[PDB]
RNA sequence: GGUGAAAUUCUUGGAUUUAUUGAAGACUAACUACUGCGAAAGCAUUUGCCAAGGACGUUUUC
């Protein structure tokens, strides 16, 4: 379990897509690990079980 | 008959008026770029595109060098020149402009990326607008390469000047000089007026110009008319 | 503290015009001719006489206050040429050393559809 | 359409020559009144104009006029013409 | 030139100069494999495989001298079939 | 203004340039092309209307 600080580049047309999208992501997904982790770069399907939007910041971003 | 024209003794003969500055950085005295974006868009015929995709990066790299932004966007089939706040020169983006005009113009690269050289100019005539027939129009530009090239590179050596028919357009890079008078020989020769009869014109009148006399008087008298 | 006046650039092969003038275009601010600077008809062409010439209309913008300037190209256009001349970018240049902003570049050679 | 030098005749041919020729005599009556010359120079006197990257025609195949065809499948963006539309 | 392509994703989002798509084909793409569209023209890459099982989406890098600014919603953007895999293949073993 | 240099013309009554209005004729800038169409002539603004075709296949009171 984390908690995560995520940066968007350019601020949202409404506050919700954030959740929406938060709420589409949880699941069984598709992910390909990075080129930072040792593991090798491959097509694995990891679940998350569940999520919660925490605060939301548009000025902050 | 320059009726009521005033004196100008501040011109100075010993100056050469013909000589270029060079531009810099801190030329412009503001100290602030431009207010506004000014791009310059341009379309070009599909089958220059697969070339465009081979040296469009190389295009970039100039372009990086006079710090002018560059896109190429096939669905649209345009190329837009745009200036950027790094950009110090006013008239770089009009000789992008002129850039991706002959890059449009079937002028390939390595000649067509001179006329980001301030001494260089470009003059695109069109021709499709002479004659109507196919036949007569086709011709009439075979007249301008004539047998093996030939006569095109005597009108080269007439101007000086780079010289490209490709389709409906005439591409001429060099001196203003010789893009005028290649100007005259391609629309005399879409009007029928053969360019030999340019060609040899310009022969005499160069004949003319080794001599200072005979620059000083009138060619006309001594160059046949035509 | 910007004060916006459009500069016109006539850059024919002859000769060069330069025309500072109000964003509307009712009220011109100043003009100068590439003949004004140089007696000489072949100097007109000149990049030096379109230079002093554009010294000048900077000058009086100065003079008027013109901080920076809105630039168009204009070539021969027509039947004619489309190529500017030689003089329009050493004018252009001009502007440039002389201080004065340059905004938005665009080109309003007058192109025809056929003949 | 005349593309032998109609105009530019012997006789004409030959009085240029003439007048070329004066003016490279640098006569004071008359003014009062490899190498890129040989190559001009051998065009003008065999009639080259007459049919039988520095420059263009150091480039091969400069002679040639490329043709191009006038279908090309491309990323390109096509209108359909009104005329399909209506066939639909 | 691919011999076949197959409808494999559909426009959504142009973001950061690639191109987001919904999977409509119900098999995984390769990666890298060359995106066409259906004069078998190619557009670019895939870049990313992303989103859920029941919605799958992919993420193409686009080849230079496109722009993803050019494409509209709707859209359709094509495969060859070779480079297909099947959903079963990441899910785990029994 | 134009020329290689020129020259004829226009005017401090405003030539030229810029902005607006009105009228007239003309044309459809780039894409665009000796690989499309048409017997030739020639042919790309939008919107409709009308008539007729090209290549292909099935054939024909042939």
């Amino acid at each position: 379990e984390y908690v995560c600080i995520v940066r968007l580049h350019d601020a949202l047309k409404d506050e919700k897509d954030l959740g929406r999208s938060l709420e589409n992501l949880t699941g069984a997904l598709f992910q390909r690990p990075p080129l930072i982790s040792a593991v090798k770069r491959q097509l694995r399907v990891r679940t998350i079980y569940e999520s919660n939007l925490i605060e939301f910041d548009n000025k902050r971003n | 008959v320059s009726t009521h024209n005033r004196d100008k003794p501040w011109d100075t003969d010993d100056i050469d008026k013909w000589k270029i500055e060079e531009f810099k950085e801190e030329d412009n005295a503001s100290g602030q770029p431009f207010a506004e974006e000014s791009s310059f868009m341009t379309l070009f015929p599909k089958y220059r595109e697969s070339y465009l995709k081979t040296i469009w990066n190389d295009v970039t790299r100039a372009l990086d060098k006079h710090n002018i932004a560059c896109v190429l966007d096939l669905v649209e089939g345009s190329m837009t020149v745009k200036t950027t706040r790094k950009t110090y020169d006013p008239a770089i983006i009009l000789k992008a402009r002129d850039l991706i005009k002959l890059l449009a113009r079937s002028v390939p690269f390595p000649q067509a990326v001179k006329i980001l050289q301030d001494d260089m100019a470009c003059d695109v005539i069109k021709i499709g607008n002479f004659v109507t027939n196919k036949e007569r129009f086709v011709k009439r530009r075979q007249r301008l390469v004539g047998p093996n090239g030939n006569t095109l590179k005597a009108l080269e050596l007439l101007t000086k000047c780079y010289i490209l028919v490709q389709g409906n357009t005439v591409s001429a890079m060099g001196p203003f000089k010789g893009l005028k008078e290649v100007r005259r020989v391609v629309e005399d020769c879409m009007k029928n007026i053969h360019p030999i009869y340019h060609i040899k014109e310009l022969m005499i009148k160069r004949e003319l110009a080794k001599r200072p006399e005979l620059a000083n008087e009138d060619w006309s008298r001594f160059l046949p008319m035509f | 503290s910007q004060v916006f006046g459009v500069a016109r650039i006539y850059a024919s092969f002859n000769d060069t015009f330069v025309h500072v003038t109000d964003l509307s275009g009712k009220e011109t601010i100043a003009r100068v001719t590439g003949g004004m600077k140089v007696k000489a008809d072949r100097d007109e062409s000149s990049p030096y006489a379109a230079m002093l010439a554009a010294q000048d209309v900077a000058a009086k913008c100065k003079e008027v206050g013109i901080t920076a300037v809105h630039v168009k190209i204009r070539a021969t256009g027509g039947t004619r040429t489309k190529t500017p001349g030689p003089g329009g970018q050493a004018a252009l240049r001009a502007l440039a050393r002389s201080g004065l902003r340059i905004g938005r570049i665009e080109d309003v050679t007058p192109v025809p559809s056929d003949s | 359409e005349d593309d032998y030098g109609e105009l530019i005749t012997d006789e004409v041919e030959n009085g240029i020559n003439q007048v070329l020729d004066a003016i490279k005599n640098n006569k004071t009556d008359k003014l009062l009144d490899v190498n890129e010359e040989n190559f001009l120079e051998e065009f003008v006197n065999q009639q080259a104009w007459i049919p039988k990257y520095n420059f263009r025609y150091e480039d091969p195949n400069a002679a040639e006029i490329i043709s191009y065809a006038r279908s090309q499948a491309t990323l390109r963006r096509s209108d359909d013409s009104s005329r399909r539309r209506k066939r639909e | 030139p691919p011999d076949t392509v197959l409808e494999m994703g559909a426009f959504l989002h142009p973001c950061e100069g690639d191109i987001v798509c919904r999977s409509i084909n119900t098999k995984i793409p390769y990666f890298n494999a060359p995106i066409y569209l259906e004069n078998k023209t190619q557009v670019g890459k895939v870049d990313e495989i992303l989103g859920p099982l029941n919605e799958v989406f992919f993420t193409i890098k686009c080849g230079d001298g496109v722009q993803a600014t050019s494409f509209k919603e709707g859209d359709k953007f094509y495969i060859a079939a070779d480079k297909l895999l099947p959903i079963e293949r990441f899910l785990p073993k029994p």
